[PDB]
């Protein structure tokens, strides 16, 4: 008469260790379909034997025991998703971490859904700016694009998303609602202490309003690190569906896929190259064409994406790394020995691309960095070719000169983004020549104030350029007379 | 006949037939499902059983669930009907447009045209890239690969050879997206329609898409190849008309294959590749070829893992080229672009006999030139240049003015290079690396040669940086 | 209940119950033994039988022996009967004195503090040191790890940091011995009693001891540091104060790690070393650390095979730490202790708003000279000094200077090298650089910089070199 317990809605746990359980029964089970033990532990179904069925666990397996009651839900892994989440720090599963009580969200996705193909997307061509001068100008970044961050440990490349976050506050707090785009930051693998200051750093740049916090941190499951990444990707489409824009930092996949390798392996999936399994690239490539631009037919919005892959003594051309370089519309390469020489940003120009370019700028930036970013990989050669003391001809002479102090202008500080059109003043500056008889030590000195002074005197020019998006004939005419002048006073 | 599901791994998945075994290679369609899954018979496991490859997701099946046999291997549609439309791996539209169709349909899978349909015929086609056209030009109707590690520019060369060649063409291009970018579909297929090279109102489109992109499960991404070739072959042999093929990536087949080899149970081979994969990409290779009854140009992008052409996927595809453009990261990383590696791309045609021994010289000197300044560099590096010869230095300052000519500034890559693209006649660039071989421009400095289309910008450019 | 065992290999032992399966982490009891040997369950196999982890040997043990749960997870002795006290693994005393009398007892297994208990606050530790001081400072209440290949000098780092901070710390301290030499134990346990932080007859003992060394069976070594940062976690909240913990060696917990892993049937992963070795890694690193409730400042050594830093046990550490200090083979070999790596070593405080923009920019030109340096020598290699430029001939020379000021005795060394060990405040390290830096000392000589102390020796002996 007992009919709760029959073997086509529940199962029993065969036998379980390292996060797998091998499950009995569970006949009417589908594959990627979330069970839960008897502990209140959920758990999600990968592999569909004859005789078992192969689950990951997520969470701690210490409480799982042989003969346990496993129980179907009859629903493919999905997670919350809306508005909800914003300000809020969740785990893998949705559920809320900050203390600040459960979240309550009216609406859930699936975490595995296929990327939207051809028809429903549009050419990427709005700016997502960084606010970085050497990211903005070099490899400019579009809403909708994936760009990759990637270098060895201490680099600089949690840095680069943070300020970029943080960036957004300009539109965040703006009156354009186009221009909003709010912030997803997945932490993979890290130090919960690390997780608590990069929170903190975000509140108090009140930047915590606009973004989701989604951690699964050292300490949690394998299954738990390898699904935090597409449990994010799902809150972020919920923007890029609903006319909005969301980007999202994965920080990082080299862990992530640490973790599916270990999942893999325990699930008795043989190992290929380099132990991981023989598909770690479709682990990525599935992901990340979920960030998207999409058409005005299905509402415009977007959903732009900054992976994070953490190199081995700066060797870009490695497996794991070529393989994620092969997915993303470009890559930021950064290396320690530019990181302290000065170079800060530590960014490798020559290394790095995007794939957008010019699309992705206004006019006004691409009126000054249009050709900078050939030029400055052409000056890198000379300048380690001259060294060895060759007469120099006029012509590679004007190249150095040039090269030395652009690398300067792109130099940049931490926490303090700019506005495109002050990164278009500062860059014009040098781009013209204006700067070529200047002692390149008086460089990083010559920007702070000839900043400070446009925009303390300046603003008519600054926001017309920024309102039409360009540099006119007319603005043209005003920046040469106010450079040349401020020079000379400078040079004083 | 009908199956019931008894497995699935990933992509996959294992069916049992209680009466018709399904023979390997059939299309198997899965029951209850809101769209068409079908299942590639790879394998007879024994115990009616066989072993199959799904050809989109497996979440959501069950065990138990209900196969059929559709009687055979997956059939696409082929024919004029697929001209300006979008298909997937099943010969699906994925434009939004409707039905395709078509009065014929036909296998994916088929056997490669015999010794005696081969073509020996070979022709010089000019793309208008000095590189290519100087040290490795390509034939009309030959097999043609761009090797290249990840960023270093296949597909941008890819998209100014049709910008170049198909336009131009008199007759139908197939152009097969292959586990690559969905966005640059979209790219694609909007530029194409720019060009009217796509026609959505009329039927005068001249060009057929197939996509399988890497947002798809391996088992897609292992059969999107043969479909986009399929068509192709229909154009060749039904129609005899002139035919180009694009594939961008082909290795991405490989890779496929290699996501579920050891699901398949085989013991991998060196680099965690599957045994088959010599046989596997021959079987398909032998495909995409010219025959007597009509002519495809194929031009394949191949990716080069870790940047390493020892690595067996690309190591195994050298044999089937009959010109090989190979690109390289160091190059590119000095703003040398397209980046292609002089010293390592060949043509079956570089021969005197064939493109007339002033071709064969100059593509020949250019190379000896810069093999000569490549086995100095690390020298001078070291011990200064003062020790060279006053012609030692000379070769010097012309190798690398070589180096720079050899740049050129691409039309479908204005939005990068900030500069109007570029096409040179093959007279043109034949001249110009001959007078710098020559001499003829030792005075002028080396970034007058950079980023240029014909000599006389060099010159130009010369003047405009003098004052 | 009782169980049996069915099979033995090594620490790993299977074992049915035929009543009452024991769950994960439990700990079991062999009977028969003549000394405690305690099973850890690792899993349950199926067929009600349990794969489990042995603490101690398996020689003797018998298919049919009988084994009982403890109905819970190794427990051990935590409080102020810690402190004086030698204890291993499982919370024996291997001192010879007699019974650990406490009221309380703890599982050495545990879940590791939640996010809402992380602390933000960053203050920085000077540890007198100028190298680490200056480029990569410690954070009080920080995680602090020291890298280091075979015989560079982990353990006499740790051993100076025990002298300088340990020492003048009014909490308690906790030491750890993980997979490393036993007469280290011995001279560490006289030493501490010599200096009095350990008393025997009193109770003002301000360490407790936690051995498991490389004499001990893979399981021990396993569990060893989760043992020992069990008594620390006890100090840490059930006191509310600051605790100090050190550890030589973690890499040790890997490595044993990695030897059951190749009997508990798990398919390997890179290098030979077990699947879970991240995961592993991770349950018990996050439990070393501070919290709202009160603050662990901990120091490990951290060994690193072959010198490969790129070797997934440390390269997997990184992560863990707040400040890193990594040693270098071919440092030491210059003669420069300690041999810290200026450019590869960080910290998460190196931050203009926390140590001022003095000290921030004297450490980024301090590293600013010696990355030039750096991309110089390969051309100094082959050719040599003499063909530099003028210019570039100052900053190898200024270069050179500062890579010998890094260098300074050890109080803890004094034993053997014959030089009075040295301590400089952070006040002082900063200027001495910057004095260096802005060519104050380029008529100086390279060797008068060598092993000193404060700027002002080095003067004085440069003047020593008549
Ligand atoms: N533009 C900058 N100027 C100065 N310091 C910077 C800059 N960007 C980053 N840093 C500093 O460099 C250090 C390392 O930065 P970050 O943590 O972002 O690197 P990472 O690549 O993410 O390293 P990890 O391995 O710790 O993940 C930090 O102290 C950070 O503040
Ligand atoms: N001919 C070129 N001129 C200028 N930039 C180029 C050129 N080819 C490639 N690039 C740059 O490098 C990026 C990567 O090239 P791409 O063709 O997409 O590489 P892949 O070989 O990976 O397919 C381009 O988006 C662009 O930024
Ligand atoms: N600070 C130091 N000053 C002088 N010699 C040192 C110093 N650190 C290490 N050494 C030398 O290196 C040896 C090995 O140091 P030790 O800490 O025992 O190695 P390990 O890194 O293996 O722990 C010492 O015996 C000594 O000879
Ligand atoms: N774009 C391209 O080939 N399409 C356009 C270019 C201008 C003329 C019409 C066709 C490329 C696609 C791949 C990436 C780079 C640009
Ligand atoms: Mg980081
Ligand atoms: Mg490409
Ligand atoms: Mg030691």
């Amino acid at each position: 008469a007992d009919t709760s317990v029959d073997l086509e809605e529940t199962g029993r746990v065969l036998s379980i260790g390292d996060g797998i359980a091998r499950v009995h029964g569970l006949r009417n089970v589908q594959a990627e379909e979330m069970v839960e033990f008897s502990s209140g532990l959920k758990g999600m179904s990968l592999n569909l034997e004859p005789d078992n069925v192969g689950v990951v666990v997520f969470g701690n397996d210490k409480l799982i025991k042989e003969g346990d009651i496993v129980k179907r839900t009859g629903a493919i892994v999905d997670v919350p998703v809306g508005e909800e989440l914003l300000g809020r720090v969740v785990d893998a599963l949705g559920n809320a971490i900050d203390g600040k009580g459960p979240i309550g969200s009216k609406a859930r996705r699936r975490v595995g859904l296929k990327a939207p193909g051809i028809i429903p997307r549009i050419s990427v061509r709005e700016p997502m700016q960084t606010g970085i001068k050497a990211v903005d100008s070099l490899v400019p970044i579009g809403r909708g694009q994936r760009e990759l961050i990637i270098g060895d440990r201490q680099t600089g490349k949690t840095s680069i998303a943070i300020d970029t976050i943080i960036n957004q506050k300009r539109f965040n707090d703006g009156t354009d609602e186009k221009k909003k785009l709010y912030c997803i930051y997945v932490a993979i693998g890290q130090k919960r202490s690390t997780v608590a200051q990069l929170v903190k750093r975000l509140t108090d740049a009140d930047a915590m309003k606009y973004t989701i916090v989604v951690s699964a941190t050292a300490s949690d499951a394998a299954p738990l690190q390898y699904l935090a990444p597409y449990s994010g990707c799902s809150m972020g489409e919920y923007f890029r569906d609903n006319g909005k824009h969301a980007l999202i930092i994965y920080d990082d996949l080299s862990k992530q896929a640490v973790a599916y390798r270990q999942m893999s392996l325990l699930l008795r999936r043989p190992p290929g190259r380099e132990a991981y399994p023989g598909d770690v690239f479709y682990l990525h490539s599935r992901l990340l064409e979920r960030a998207a631009k999409m058409n005005d037919a299905f509402g415009g919005g977007s959903l732009t994406a900054l992976p994070v892959i953490e190199t081995q003594a700066g060797d870009v051309s490695a497996y794991i790394p070529t393989n994620v370089i092969s997915i993303t519309d470009g890559q930021i390469f950064l290396e320690t020995e530019l990181f302290y020489k000065g170079i800060r940003p530590a960014i490798n120009v020559g290394l790095s691309v995007s794939r957008v370019g010019s699309a992705a700028q206004t006019r006004a930036m691409k009126q000054v960095a249009g050709t900078m970013k050939l030029e400055l990989a052409q000056y890198r050669e000379v300048a380690a070719f001259a060294q060895f003391g060759s007469d120099l001809d006029a012509a590679t002479q004007q190249l150095l000169s040039r090269g030395v102090r652009l690398t300067e202008l792109l130099k940049q500080g931490q926490y303090s983004p700019m506005a495109i059109e002050e990164q278009v003043a500062v860059i014009y500056a040098g781009v013209r020549g204006y700067l070529d008889k200047l002692e390149p030590s008086k460089i990083t000195k010559f920007e702070n104030a000839f900043l400070s002074h446009v925009i303390s005197q300046h603003q008519a020019l600054l926001g017309k350029i920024r309102t039409d998006g360009k540099i006119s004939e007319e603005s043209d005419a005003k920046l040469k007379e106010i450079v040349t002048n401020f020079l000379a006073g400078f040079e004083a | 006949t009908t199956g019931r599901i008894v497995a699935v791994i990933g992509a996959v998945v294992d069916v049992q037939f209680d009466e018709g075994l399904p023979p390997i290679l059939n299309a198997l369609e899965v029951q209850g499902r809101e769209t068409r899954l079908v299942l590639e018979v790879a394998q007879h496991l024994g115990e009616s059983t066989v072993r199959t490859i799904a050809m989109d997701g497996t979440e959501g099946l069950v065990r138990g669930q209900k196969v059929l046999d559709s009687g055979a291997p997956i059939r696409i549609p082929v024919g004029p009907e697929t001209l300006g439309r979008i298909m997937n791996v099943i010969g699906e539209p994925i434009d939004e447009r409707g039905p395709i169709k078509t009065k014929q349909f036909a296998a994916i899978h088929a056997e490669a045209p015999e010794f005696v349909e081969m073509s020996v015929e070979q022709e010089i086609l000019v793309t208008g890239i000095k590189v290519v056209d100087l040290l490795a030009p390509y034939a009309k109707g030959g097999k043609i690969g761009l090797f290249g590690g990840a960023g270093v520019g296949k597909t941008v060369l890819i998209m100014e050879l049709i910008n170049n060649v198909a336009k131009a063409h008199g007759g139908y291009s197939v152009f097969a997206g292959v586990g690559e970018r969905t966005r640059e579909g979209n790219d694609l297929y909007h530029e194409m329609i720019e060009s009217g090279v796509i026609n959505l109102k009329d039927a005068t489109s001249k060009v057929a898409l197939v996509y399988g992109q890497m947002n798809e499960p391996p088992g897609a991404r292992a059969r999107v190849a043969l479909t986009g070739l399929t068509v192709a072959e229909y154009f060749r042999d039904q129609e005899g008309q002139d035919v180009l093929l694009f594939i961008d990536n082909i290795f991405r087949f490989t890779q496929a294959g290699s996501e579920v080899s050891a699901l398949l149970g085989r013991i991998p081979s060196a680099v965690g590749y599957q045994p088959t994969l010599a046989t596997d990409m021959g079987t398909m290779q032998e495909r995409i070829t010219t025959t007597k009854k009509g002519s495809i140009t194929s031009v394949q992008a191949i990716y080069v893992p870790a940047d390493d052409l020892t690595d067996p996927a690309p190591a195994t595809t050298f044999a089937h080229l009959d010109a090989t453009t190979v690109l390289s990261r160091a190059i590119a990383e000095l703003g040398i672009y397209p980046a292609v590696d002089p010293l390592d791309s060949t043509s079956r045609i570089m021969d005197p006999n064939i493109v007339g021994s002033e071709h064969y010289d100059v593509a020949r000197g250019v190379q000896k030139i810069l093999q000569d300044y490549k086995s100095l560099q690390d020298i001078i590096a070291i011990l200064g240049m003062d020790e060279l010869s006053e012609e030692d230095k000379l070769t010097v300052s012309r190798a690398r003015k070589i180096q720079r000519f050899l740049s050129q500034p691409f039309q479908v890559a204005e939005v990068f290079t900030g500069h109007l693209g570029k096409l040179v006649p093959l007279k043109e660039t034949i001249k110009g690396f001959q007078q710098i071989l020559a001499g003829e421009y030792d005075h002028l400095p080396e970034q007058a040669f950079y980023m240029v289309g014909p000599i006389e910008e060099a010159v130009a450019k010369a003047d405009k940086l003098a004052e």
